[PDB]
């Protein structure tokens, strides 16, 4: 019996809307578990997101299941989706990001 | 004190446009996500649209996508809902809402009613309902108006006791009628002037009508 | 209609425990926080429960929110009369379209065992003013009745009249009892030509009748 992916720290995900002062770090987390161990990837505005096009790139951590962006700027505004998948199943969550002048 | 003040609702033809506004104070407006939520009368809540503090992100219900636009002017502390290609099914009270970091509403406006109909504004006719021991009743008939709402008061707000204003009937014509009555002792009669004050903001009509015993 | 499912109605007698349920899916309730709102007639919703189970300041321990899987529960213990209201669950929903807010269709909670009450009825004839405008409306106002179910029947002289009557749905006055009104449209000729017209209101088997005459 393998197990579809599930969130391991739901309580940590509750702050869905993030209104961040320009210059601060935003950290988005989607801790999951499953068998086999799920993979995580991020979308921005529905598009695969690697941070090739943002100043400073991103930190990714499969270890922490997190997306980390330092020095947020206006063009960072958007919707960030974490897709957690394994052979068995699929789960997704959205964080909303705003950046304050 | 948080304050959210809607304006702009009213009557519109199918296919027409309307812009709602909502003026905010008591908080840093540009920090917050703001929403529009609507309710058709006697029906459930339905989310229309959300916008982020800066205005940089925009989210819409499927049924309004490509007809409505949410925007905000932060320097005026004002939220807007531009509504285009309006359909009958868009008739509803529209509410401004403030969102928390947790995605729920923590503050609502009073709502503005939007009516989407090919029917034109009709101001009401106002008729006296004359009375006559025994309890007496006198009142005002506010007949054939559209759309809602009507306000009735008596003696300019000085009389509230014995006053019963009944909800309106919707006639098969599509026009509304309602009644307001005062209950007084028959032997009262001739001792107190009764004037009913009828406001119909949709047609910009005010009617004052003195009501007294019939001859 | 709504993407969350609630039962349309719930009832309880005072001091009972009632639970309103709210069924959803993994993309909404399963993954996102549930919120509950209470709405009183003609007013904006009020927050009862946010982040699944937390109570805002001012909301008594009698209201408690829970969820399990894709289903959430608002439990009300110590049911009070003033709990009668509409209740809505709500949550964000991470769908393929992107994030959107979804509501339950609402649950009307009724608090039972309130005392039975016969209707006050008053019937008014057409005003002289209206007859001069070449119209005639008879107004039957039914008030202070419990429970909220009523039959209204009109008679011309002694024969039933079906045409030209409009009756509202009974709704609650601020005193917790029901009010309604019924309107009969006639030609001034019809009104002047019969001996009398009558409003017959039947409530729980008892019938009160009122009568007016063109004389």
């Amino acid at each position: 019996p393998q197990q579809a992916p599930y969130w391991t720290h739901p309580q940590r995900m509750e702050k869905k809307l993030h209104a961040v002062p320009a210059g601060n770090t935003v950290k988005f987390r989607c801790p999951a578990a499953g068998n086999p161990t799920p993979t995580i990837r991020w979308l921005k505005d529905g598009q695969a997101f690697h941070g090739e096009n943002r100043i400073g790139g991103i930190r990714l951590r499969h270890q922490h299941w997190s997306l980390v962006m330092e020095s947020v700027v206006p063009s960072d505004r958007g919707t960030y989706t974490c897709l957690v998948e394994n052979a068995v199943g699929s789960i997704r969550y959205n964080y909303l990001l705003d950046v304050l002048e | 004190e948080v304050q959210l003040l809607e304006s702009g609702g009213g009557l519109v033809q199918p296919g027409g446009s309307l812009r709602l506004s909502c003026a905010a104070s008591g908080f840093t407006f540009s920090d917050y996500y703001m929403s529009w939520i609507r309710q058709a009368p006697g029906k459930g809540l339905e989310w229309v649209s959300t916008i982020s503090g800066s205005g940089g992100s925009t989210y819409y219900a499927d049924s309004v996508k490509g007809r409505f636009t949410i925007s905000r002017d932060n320097s005026k502390n004002t939220l807007y809902l531009q509504m285009n290609s309006l359909r009958a099914e868009d008739t509803a009270v529209y509410y401004c809402a403030r969102l928390t970091a947790y995605g729920h509403v923590d503050s609502w406006g009073q709502g503005t009613l939007v009516t989407v109909s090919s029917a034109s504004t009709k101001g009401p006719s106002v008729f006296p309902l004359a009375p006559s021991g025994g309890t007496a009743a006198l009142g005002c008939l506010v007949k054939d108006y559209f759309p809602e709402p009507v306000t009735v008061s008596w003696n300019s707000g000085a009389l509230t006791s014995g006053v019963h204003t009944f909800p309106a009937v919707l006639q098969s014509s599509g026009l509304y009628s309602l009644s307001s009555v005062v209950t007084v002792p028959s032997s009262s009669l001739g001792t107190q002037t009764y004037i009913c004050n009828v406001n119909h903001k949709p047609s910009n009509t005010k009617v004052d009508k003195r009501v007294e015993p019939k001859s | 209609q709504s993407v969350l499912t609630q039962p349309p109605s719930a009832s309880g007698t005072p001091g009972q425990r009632v639970t309103i349920s709210c069924s959803g899916s993994s993309s909404n309730i399963g993954t996102n926080t549930v919120n509950w709102y209470q709405q009183l007639p003609g007013t904006a919703p009020k927050l009862l429960i946010y982040r699944n189970y937390q109570r805002p300041s001012g909301v008594p321990d009698r209201f408690s929110g829970s969820k399990s899987g894709t289903s959430a529960s608002l439990a009300i213990s110590g049911l009070r009369s003033e709990d009668e209201a509409d209740y809505y669950c709500a949550a964000w929903d991470d769908s393929l379209s992107g994030p959107h807010v979804v509501f339950g269709g609402g649950t009307k909670l009724t608090v039972l065992g309130q005392p039975k009450a016969a209707p006050s009825v008053t019937l008014f004839p057409p005003s002289s003013e209206e007859l001069q405008a070449n119209k005639a409306t008879l107004v039957c106002l039914i008030s202070d009745f419990y429970p909220g179910a009523v039959t209204v029947a009109w008679k011309a002289d002694s024969s039933p009249v079906k045409a030209g009557v409009e009756t509202t749905t009974p709704s609650k006055q601020s005193n917790n009892k029901y009010a309604a009104s019924s309107y009969l449209s006639l030609t001034p000729e019809q009104w002047k030509s019969h001996r009398s017209y009558s409003c017959q209101v039947t409530h729980e088997g008892s019938t009160v009748e009122k009568t007016v005459a063109p004389t």
